[PDB]
Parts: C-alpha cells; structure tokens; sequence
C-alpha cells in the first residue's frame, strides 16, 4: 500500500 | 461548502499560485499566492486557502497538477468572453 | 466527504506517522502524509496517507496551529490512561 | 487581506 505522499508541484499563473 | 466565484479578466494575468494535484499531499489545486495587480486580486471573492474543484464546469477532481493548471491557463486565456468560473471549496 | 472514527491501538512502541498542517498554513488541518512501517499506525490499517485529522480522542484539531496539533496527538500516545488513540479523520 | 499562505511545518510522530 502506499506510505507516503509527495510534495505537491507548485506552478505560478 | 462549495461556492461559485465569477473572476473578472480585469487584468492581462490571473495572477496566482497553485499547489496541489492528484497522488500529492494537497490532492486538489489550493490557491497559495494571490499576486498584487493580478485578476484574481481584484475579484475579491477568491481568497488563499480556497480549493479549486472545477473551472468553467470541468472537474479537477482526479487531475496531476500540471494537467489542473494547464485546464486553468487554457480557460483564463479565452478571447471570447471576459471571465473565468471557479467552483471552490473552504475548510 | 466522509469523517471515520479509526481506533489505532498503541500495539508499538512509536505511532510512526508524519503530519503536515496546521492553521495559518497551506494545509489547514494535520493531513497524514508518511505512515513508517513497523509503528502502531501501520499495524491498524485504517488510517491512510491523505487522512486529514479532525479529532484526537474527541479533542478538536480545527483552528489550532501545528505545533499544537503535534503536541496533543504526542500526548494522546504518551498517555498510559488508555491502549490506544481515537482519530476522527476525513479524506476529501 | 492575506495574500499568501506560509508552507505548513511537517513533524514525525
């Protein structure tokens, strides 16, 4: 199963 | 829970930042900047902190980041009409 | 938008979960974003990475800042008043 | 008038 979650990515508009 | 906000195109940017996309700890595109000059500034209905669910009626719901923005940079970019909608969401 | 209560029993000696948030923050609520294997979070198998905390043994986590959270979620596993810790938790 | 929101502090458990 999946333990862990990632940074979300960020982006400037 | 979840409100309708009409962002006028009052300025040449939308003029925000964005964090957050499906598989990422933010699953949903969060507003984490509002830019100074930009339209969403001068909306004064969006705030930091509001999660976007749809644009324009196009779900988010499921989208990688980079997919959500592109969805939101193609709607704001409309020569057709002089708004964008947002269905957000606080909590 | 569903809310469960998840009893996770105190079965290790850690509880082996990283949160990020708090109010004032990008991340309003304490969302869990790392479960370690081998601590008591893993071995209950309801809590999940993405669970945003709500409630830790019915004391509210909404409103207060990280450190707060952190400390009474600390505690909660500290106690030796009961085997285990009530999350409310909600995955929106 | 809050235009921005600080990154959240992340704390093993």
């Amino acid at each position: 199963e999946r333990l862990t979650l990632p940074p979300s990515e960020i982006t400037l508009l | 829970t979840s409100t309708l906000v009409r962002v006028r195109k009052s300025a040449a940017t939308l003029g925000i930042a964005i964090e957050g996309g499906a598989n990422t700890r933010q699953p949903l595109p969060r507003i984490v900047t509002i830019q100074r000059g930009g339209s969403a500034h001068n909306c004064g209905q969006l705030k930091v902190g509001h999660v976007i669910l749809e644009v324009n009626g196009q779900t988010l719901r499921g989208k990688e980041h980079k997919e959500a923005a592109r969805i939101i940079a193609e709607a704001f970019k409309t020569k057709e009409r002089d708004y964008i909608d947002f269905l957000v969401t606080e909590f």
